[PDB]
DNA sequence: ATCGGATGTATATATCTGACACGTGCCTGGAGACTAGGGAGTAATCCCCTTGGCGGTTAAAACGCGGGGGACAGCGCGTACGTGCGTTTAAGCGGTGCTAGAGCTGTCTACGACCAATTGAGCGGCCTCGGCACCGGGATTCTCGA
DNA sequence: TCGAGAATCCCGGTGCCGAGGCCGCTCAATTGGTCGTAGACAGCTCTAGCACCGCTTAAACGCACGTACGCGCTGTCCCCCGCGTTTTAACCGCCAAGGGGATTACTCCCTAGTCTCCAGGCACGTGTCAGATATATACATCCGAT
């Protein structure tokens, strides 16, 4: 018959068969249900869509058209919940948010 | 062989200026070299443990990444 | 001349704007190799291994200095002192 | 010798979100490491969810519970919504 | 111990051979040795050391008690309530004081509300008796143990249900002649804390006293019967399997006749209608009344689970509030002064009748008693009696000790103008004396009929000279009809057996 | 009269009394306490309880039960890197 | 003239007393009502065990005792002896719980 | 033939066979080697012996003869290495080490 | 329904070290939880050591490396000594 | 405060340039079809253990009060650190060259999964006494006015 | 100023309930086989890591100096501690009902495994423009004179 990928018939962009192979060959459990990789692939695609949208906005603010890790650092550390998720993660070549304490400014 | 003196005074002041420190005392430097040496001892101990387990003699980037993940300081950017 | 506390703030703006490393390469590489001598003799480092160690060490010291700055402002000063760093490592659990 | 990654898939999602924006190689490696990290977190949490109840099969139920355990607040609701939409479209097809 | 074991079997083996069928039915120590030995081989004048007169049936009740002591066995004085079980108990102790000439260490146990009632009638009848009411804090019990209890300077100690637990270690050290327990309902369980302490004291006899027998099961009565004579029975599963719960498999009701025959030389129970002593019985109604229009919404706001966002984990209890009164749910009460008007009877169901009933009874010169299961409901009735300006007293759990005593005699005062008298069920009506009233109302029902039967006979006893008219209030088409019908199922399984043992 | 509606005033976070917080501070080694520690400590304790009870309710709902057992709380505490020994 | 102590002696005696013993320090029924009130927001009609409430109480008391130790270190560092709300805010800011 | 337990072969006291079962049915890897459970049982026996020895000495320091959990708390927190290992673990019914700060003592 | 534990083995080790000191029930539960905790830590580290090198078998060598990754200081040295002595005795017997 | 006065910072223009986006050939891992068997879903049953409320005791919380010890603001002072200039020195860039070791492939072979028969180690249940928990008396220790 | 009232520690007595120890059952560990295959090992390749050299120049080092912040000292004031008295709700026991956790039996359907086929993804060339960088120019920005 005519072949058709599971990523196509589920309406996703991330692969599904690769995630299914990584669940079986990773020794997470003995048997893997046939609805697990669709759900997991949708979750990973959603998180990647969030971070790429925020990093694209941060790159558009500095009038660049490609994404450098500084933009990823800004897009993660400005969000509340993404900073809560990636709370103990060092992004390489990242840099620090601009932050000067109030009592150090001249008066 | 006094290679810890390679972490010079202007480098520590640049690291403090990125942190937000406006004014620095003169006894920060020895304490900072001690803190840096302790942190490097822990991470390189774990990385050499991984390298000796793999029966190699070359410390890859992946071993440093695995050691930093082992201690809790996850690093994104150097493969995996 | 400028007054004390102006060039400091301008350097804070400069070094928080940028992204690159702040410790020179070869002293840090000599330091990493000297610490690695104590564990297994005659090792061999890839370049990205030393780059990973330098990136993580800079992130660690920047986080430590931010917490030290918070403690030193809490004690109604503007000048950090070694007892601030000892407190900041005492709270985090590195004792 | 080949080494697999998530490069082309992140590139597809980027072309859906921002149609006129590229991405450098270091940011591509960071997004690759991010995808692998979140995958390992969710898979490990669902694995010991299946072990804690003496089951032997990761269903979609354990993945939903692991997503509700890990992702904080407003991300959890949209993640559960996206996953339920994907599985519902997949089953009827 | 072993001589009395034969002396117990002097009268047990004088009965039928079911006792031979019970001793040899173990699954047995040297009782079989003294069993096979015997298997092969008064005061009817109302004695006037008391201060007053006895009753001619009570003289028979006294002589049954000395017959148990003459045979050196225990027993149960299970006469119907209101017949004067205290006078039979006091005169039995004065029998040992003036005939057998032994004033000994006696220990009686009562509920807390009835502790003054013993020491009043001891002083009314036998004033030669040294008696306590062991009240007080840890500071006040510190003297009375040290001063007079350890000095052995007493006759009768009147304690309560919880003080006998708090002070077990200064009471093991003194031997006893009797442990006379009024209101034998706390000992209905075998694993209870109070029963575990009572089986450690040293006693000659134990005149266990109750107004009612078993409440729910056969399992309840033997647990009372186990701590009567544990040398004899000492059985849990064997007695349950001997009788098998009123022939639950065969439905014969001819094994029950042996059970009436076991207890008939082992218990005394006489009926208030049999021996009159008031010459006038009681009536009873059940005012099946409907729900008010406000709580019809509140009955809908529970079952559909709509007021909201709270716990409803026991719907049997949550509906039981709304069947009684709406103002218990914290939000039925509308205002910031929570108001004050005729709205209160207007919102409740039973208060519509009770406002009408008391105005029918305040004219007639009646005195009512109001009972309840919930303490917080009597607070609402307290504001209602202030609203109609009625005099009362309110006895409740954890009021005080001496405040209870004052409020009884204020209501039992002659020509007292107190009209209603608020009581609870598990604390108020369990042995107090309220002959000055005539009619009794129950605001709600209970999961035990014998708890309410203990409370209905409060005013219907010796000394009452009026017609007792009991008015139960039941909410129509609600949980109370299910509870009252479930309680009635518990009643016929008991009383139709207790009807037979006195007759045969 | 008007005694029937006089006690609705608990607000169960106020059930963590002032001498209880002082007993906790005396175990912690604190000599002398300010007067504003109490509201802040109640807020901290409420946030901690919200996190742990959220995770325990999630573990309870996944097993299709309605009874939050002790192992659910121990799993929720291990989940946040606060291991509790002594309950299985 | 009665025998009053100077302010601070009873405090140190209580410090030794409560650092010697190991019982719980919050009364059980208010803590249980607190747990049930917080749990009403996540799923209605739950039903706890007793050992679950004991586990939550042990964990919460251990958390608050460690918090007051770190708060005492901060307030001694600021050359005081009095813990203040900014000390607790600092000690939770350094740990990474903001 | 005659059976003999593997713990008596290794001379240990912990069960080797139960550790082998918990590693096979724990889903840690596909195949479990024969030398792993002996080694793991020996390491667990060593750590148990260390904590019980320190708790026995701490119990003897109070003239007690049975180990209450306060003794385990003292024996863990007074050691340095066991404190570094069990640094996150809260022991139930434990208590705190007796430690008053220096400046709070009276002059 | 039975429920296994480590209680009698802990009790045997207690009778080896201190021949007279007893132990309570709550302390026995604490030691049981300790043994399960250290078991899970060492087994997890050994498992992902085997996964990093693309092996498939947990030998004794991965357990030795997991002990040298987890236990600090002199505990690592003494634990490696005890384990190597145990396996060396086991192979010859 | 303001005004010039240096001064650092940002902006617009023009020019390379190497990293990125894109097209191709190949190959291995994903999809389709099929079969077997064992996890798990559901029904039904038992009984433990949870909830709600009252009774009664009493220990702890609340409240008011006096008073002293610490928090805080201000003053002064003195020395330590920021700033800038001139001199040294070592990092950085490129360039070459060597070779040690990571990495792949092929080939046995010891070894761990799987499975059937057998049986004692461990577990639940049930007695039982001794260590720990008070209990009260007596000696010692500590802080507070002297 | 040493004595004086209160707390703590310790000693002997009592008692009580929970750990220690037997006992019977049974199921999971052991033993003895078979077999497919992950890993050990030997060998070859090729690439990236080491070491050295020379040139340049940006950055570190050292020094002076001026000022502003750390630190100590005083005074005031008011907030928390100690304590006694009264209220209130926690604690434990008791009494009901019943809901839901835990178990067992049975059937079924969903996933592991196998074989076959084929296209999506990856390594490999290649054009080409986004951004780095020099270079001139406009504009906020701190600061001494006034
Ligand atoms: N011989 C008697 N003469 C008068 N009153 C009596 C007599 N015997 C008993 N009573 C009445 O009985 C009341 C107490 O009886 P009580 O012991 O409460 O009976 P019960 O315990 O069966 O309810 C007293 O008020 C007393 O007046
Ligand atoms: F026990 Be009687 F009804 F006072
Ligand atoms: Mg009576």
């Amino acid at each position: 018959a005519k072949a058709k990928t599971r990523s196509s018939r589920a309406g996703l962009q991330f692969p599904v068969g690769r995630v299914h192979r990584l669940l079986r060959k990773g020794n997470y459990a003995e048997r893997v249900g046939a609805g697990a990789p669709v759900y997991l692939a949708a979750v990973l695609e959603y998180l990647t869509a969030e971070i790429l949208e925020l990093a694209g906005n941060a790159a558009r603010d500095n009038k660049k058209t490609r994404i450098i890790p500084r933009h990823l650092q800004l897009a993660v550390r400005n969000d509340e919940e993404l900073n809560k998720l990636l709370g103990r993660v060092t992004i390489a070549q990242g840099g620090v948010l601009p932050n000067i304490q109030s009592v150090l400014l001249p008066k | 062989r006094d290679n810890i003196q390679g972490i010079t005074k202007p480098a520590i002041r640049r690291l403090a200026r990125r942190g937000g420190v406006k004014r620095i005392s003169g006894l920060i430097y020895e304490e900072t070299r001690g803190v840096l040496k302790v942190f490097l001892e822990n991470v390189i101990r774990d990385a050499v443990t991984y390298t000796e387990h793999a029966k190699r003699k070359t410390v890859t980037a992946m071993d440093v990444v695995y050691a930093l993940k082992r201690q809790g300081r996850t690093l994104y950017g150097f493969g995996g | 001349r400028y007054r004390p506390g102006t060039v400091a703030l301008r350097e804070i703006r400069r070094y928080q704007k940028s992204t690159e490393l702040l410790i020179r390469k070869l002293p840090f590489q000599r330091l990493v190799r000297e610490i690695a001598q104590d564990f297994k003799t005659d090792l061999r480092f890839q370049s990205s291994a030393v780059m990973a160690l330098q990136e993580a060490s800079e992130a660690y010291l920047v986080a430590l200095f931010e917490d030290t700055n918070l403690c030193a402002i809490h004690a109604k000063r503007v000048t950090i002192m070694p007892k601030d760093i000892q407190l900041a490592r005492r709270i985090r659990g590195e004792r | 010798t080949r080494k697999e990654s998530y490069a082309i898939y992140v590139y597809k999602v980027l072309k859906q979100v921002h149609p006129d924006t590229g991405i450098s190689s270091k940011a591509m490696s960071i997004m690759n490491s991010f995808v692998n990290d979140v995958f390992e977190r969710i898979a490990g949490e669902a694995s010991r969810l299946a072990h804690y109840n003496k089951r032997s099969t990761i269903t979609s139920r354990e993945i939903q519970t692991a997503v509700r355990l890990l992702l904080p607040g407003e991300l959890a609701k949209h993640a559960v919504s996206e996953g339920t939409k994907a599985v519902t479209k997949y089953t009827s097809a | 111990d072993l001589e009395g074991t034969t002396k117990r079997f002097e009268h047990l083996l004088s009965l039928s051979g079911l006792f031979k069928h019970f001793i040899e039915s173990k699954a047995d120590p040297k009782f079989r040795q003294v069993l096979d030995v015997l298997e092969e081989n008064q005061f009817r004048e109302s004695p006037a050391y008391v201060n007053g007169q006895l009753r001619p049936y009570q003289i028979q009740g006294v002589n049954w008690l000395v017959s148990l002591h003459k045979n050196k066995i225990a027993g149960i004085l299970a006469d119907e309530m209101g017949l004067g079980k205290t006078l039979q108990t006091i005169s039995f102790l004065g029998y040992l004081r003036y005939i057998e000439k032994i004033p000994g260490p006696f220990l009686v146990i009562a509920p807390k509300s009835t502790l003054n009632n013993w020491l009043r009638e001891i002083n009314r009848w036998t004033p030669d008796v040294n008696a306590f009411i062991l009240q007080g804090d840890k500071e006040e019990r510190a003297e009375l143990i040290q001063k007079k209890l350890l000095g052995c300077d007493f006759d009768v100690v009147i304690a309560s249900y919880e003080i006998i637990i708090r002070e077990k270690s200064p009471l093991k050290k003194i031997n006893w002649e009797y442990i006379i327990i009024d209101e034998a309902h706390r000992i209905k369980n075998e694993e209870s804390m109070l029963s575990q302490v009572l089986r450690e004291f040293t006693s000659r006899n134990r005149l266990l006293i109750t107004g009612t027998p078993l409440q729910n099961n056969l399992h309840e009565l033997w647990a009372l019967l186990n701590f009567l004579l544990p040398d004899i029975f000492s059985d849990a599963q064997d007695f349950d399997d001997w009788f098998s719960s009123e022939s639950t498999e065969e439905d014969q009701d001819k094994i029950v006749k042996q059970l009436h025959t076991v207890l008939q030389p082992f218990l005394l129970r006489r009926i208030k209608s049999d021996v009159e002593t008031s010459l006038l019985p009681k009536k009873e109604l059940n005012l099946y009344v409907g729900m008010s229009s406000m709580q019809k919404k509140w009955y809908k706001k529970i079952l559909e689970k709509d007021e909201s966002k709270t716990r409803l984990l026991n719907i049997m209890m949550q509906l039981r509030k709304c069947c009684n009164h709406p103002y218990l749910f914290d939000g039925a009460e509308p205002g910031p002064p929570y108001t004050t008007d005729e709205h209160l009877v207007y919102n409740a169901a039973k208060l519509q009748v009770l406002d009408k009933l008391l105005k029918k009874l305040k004219e007639e010169g009646s005195r009512v008693l109001i009972f309840s299961q919930m303490s917080r409901l009597l607070d609402i009735l307290e504001d209602y009696c202030y609203f109609r300006n009625y005099e009362y007293c309110r006895i409740d759990g954890s009021t005080a000790h001496e405040d209870r005593i004052q409020a009884i005699d204020d209501y039992n005062a002659p020509d007292s103008k107190k009209f209603v008298f608020l009581l609870t069920t598990r604390a108020g009506g369990l042995g107090i004396n309220l002959t000055s009233a005539d009619v009794v109302v129950l605001y709600d029902s209970d999961w035990n009929p014998q708890a309410d039967l203990q409370a209905m006979d409060r005013a219907h006893r010796i000394g009452q000279k009026k017609q007792v008219k009991v008015f139960r209030l039941v909410t129509d088409n609600s949980v109370e009809e299910k509870i009252l019908e479930r309680a009635t199922q518990k009643l016929r399984l008991d009383q139709l057996v207790i009807q037979q043992n006195r007759t045969s």
